[PDB]
């Protein structure tokens, strides 16, 4: 049932006078899709969806939301595309030279050489890594901080009834905003930003956003157990737990 | 079109959508009329706030990059493609850019140098890779010669 | 323990070396988190040195307290007379970014100021 969802979006997107129908109508099928994790489902939905609508379009409670959630939508998939990317990387890292005892004086230097190209190979992984880091991170601030209300976070609220998209629009927070806080800590882990690991407590109990009524009790502790383990590493480092100087 | 044309549409779409979400959400198509009636500190503030709710797409930081081109302000043009080409790997037009831009600014940094490999690999002995080569080289005669 | 400090089977030596403000460390490891509310405010309060590190111990405890099983009344205060510190700190966080480079203010790295 997959391809009757997705191929009733080009018929919605052919007629440019129900622009605003199918949008509102790809929000829905990609919320469906979010919900299962279909990545490559719910953008291959994105695609469809002209990248000059949101100008055209151009306003009901039910617009102004579907516009917004639409953006969401796509904060949340390049919170992806990205990971995938530097996830693939971490898992690609220059592999030492091999050694071989007892060598002959021909296998001594092929091995210095070789001994040497790896040693600026795994600088630059570390240097493609930063910046795959860099970038991965922005955009999982983007969604876990999304601006003007909190993500999948209507900002009208004239709308009328639609309980249905309103509790997938909870749900959807209590499924993927856990998950990319998980990820983000194992981001900030593996590159060894411990200090700013830590500070994933103070993003999340923070006021301003509420992203801990987004977590069960569970998820928590969780969270609670992958923030001890930087500050392990970090007084490893010598420094306290959260990172600072031990004056 | 005038600047009565596009500050009057102000009043068309803030009295059919009104709240603040919505109202920044059509920065990006507000911003897209005032690039074409030649108001550009305008223009950068109205996309500027679109970007503000619609941190991810990679069309409105690329607008202002070209915008902030307009401007000649490199260091803010640059960030803006780097944006919108992490966000999307496809924009290959994108990777040139960047590495257009900082070969032209400062070599001193092996960053510029970086984002000339790339635009390598990705138009294969293009005529304009080799420029880039000789205006790296640029910032000495057998240099230029080798 | 004094003597591992100024310095695996050696965190079971961490684990009682926690004890001492590492506290709240062994605290969520032994899921004794109620506890650990209790000592990572305590850190919170006595904290003057860094701002930044003030905002991180609340945010923890709070984080402590809400997974933890307090009852929805106790809770309700937990998180009540937590508000009330979220609220002075607020303020030193609002300060303007003009003043802040102006005065040649490091961002993070700056003390508790007080009222």
């Amino acid at each position: 049932e997959d391809r009757l969802k997705i191929d009733v979006i080009d018929w919605l997107v052919f007629d440019p006078a129900q622009r605003a129908e199918a949008l509102k109508q790809g929000n829905a099928i990609m919320r469906k899709f979010l919900a299962s994790k279909k990545h490559e489902a719910a953008k291959e939905v994105f695609v469809k969806i002209p990248q000059d609508s949101i100008a055209e379009i151009y306003l009901p409670a039910e617009d102004d939301n579907a516009i917004r959630e639409h953006l969401c939508i796509r904060a949340y998939l390049e919170a992806h595309e990205t990971f995938n990317e530097w996830f693939k990387h971490m898992n690609s890292v220059p592999q030492k030279p091999a050694l071989i005892p007892q060598p002959t004086f021909t296998e001594k230097v092929a091995h210095e050489h070789k001994e040497k190209k790896y040693e600026m190979d795994f600088g630059i992984w570390k240097g493609h890594l930063d910046a795959l880091t860099a970038d991965v991170k922005e955009k999982m601030y983007n969604v876990l901080l999304f601006v003007d209300g909190g993500w999948m976070v209507d900002v009208r609220e004239d709308a009328k009834e639609d309980h249905e998209r309103t509790h997938q629009m909870v749900l959807l927070r209590k499924l993927c905003l856990p998950m990319l806080c998980f990820l983000l800590h194992t981001i900030l882990h593996s590159t060894g930003q411990y200090q700013e690991c830590l500070q994933l407590a103070d993003m999340v109990s923070s006021e301003r956003h509420k992203l801990y009524l987004v977590f069960s009790k569970e998820e928590l502790r969780k969270l609670l157990q992958k923030l001890r383990e930087s500050s392990l590493m970090l007084l490893d480092q010598g420094l306290d737990p959260l990172g600072y100087e031990i004056q | 079109r005038s600047k009565a044309d596009v500050e009057r549409y102000i009043a068309s779409v803030q009295g059919s959508t009104p709240s603040p979400r919505q109202k920044s959400m059509k920065g990006f198509y507000f911003a897209k009329l005032y690039y074409e009636a030649k108001e550009y500190d305008l223009a950068k503030k109205y996309i500027c706030t679109y970007i503000n709710v619609q941190e991810r797409d990679p069309k409105a930081h690329r607008f202002l990059g070209l915008l902030y081109e307009l401007e000649e302000n490199t260091d803010k043009a640059v960030e803006c493609y780097r944006r919108s080409v992490e966000l999307n790997p496809t924009q290959k037009d994108l990777v040139l850019k960047i590495a257009e831009l900082l070969c032209k600014n400062d070599v001193t940094d092996g960053r510029a140098k970086y984002w000339l490999e790339r635009a390598a690999k990705l138009f294969p002995g293009s005529p304009a890779i080799y420029k880039l080569k000789e205006q790296l080289l640029d910032c000495g005669w057998n240099k230029l010669f080798d | 323990l004094f003597r591992w400090y100024l310095e695996q089977h050696g965190q079971l030596a961490n684990f009682l070396q926690a004890h001492e403000h590492l506290s709240w460390l062994h605290e969520i490891n032994s899921q004794e988190l109620e506890k650990a509310h209790a000592t990572l405010l305590g850190l919170a309060n006595m904290e003057t040195r860094y701002f930044a590190k003030k905002k991180t111990l609340l945010g923890l405890s709070k984080l402590a307290a809400l997974a933890s099983d307090f009852s929805e009344d106790m809770l309700q205060e937990k998180i009540e007379e937590m508000a009330e510190q979220e609220r002075f700190l607020l303020h030193q966080e609002t300060l303007p970014e003009q003043l802040l480079a102006e005065k040649q203010l490091n961002l993070s790295a700056m003390p508790v100021l007080t009222a």
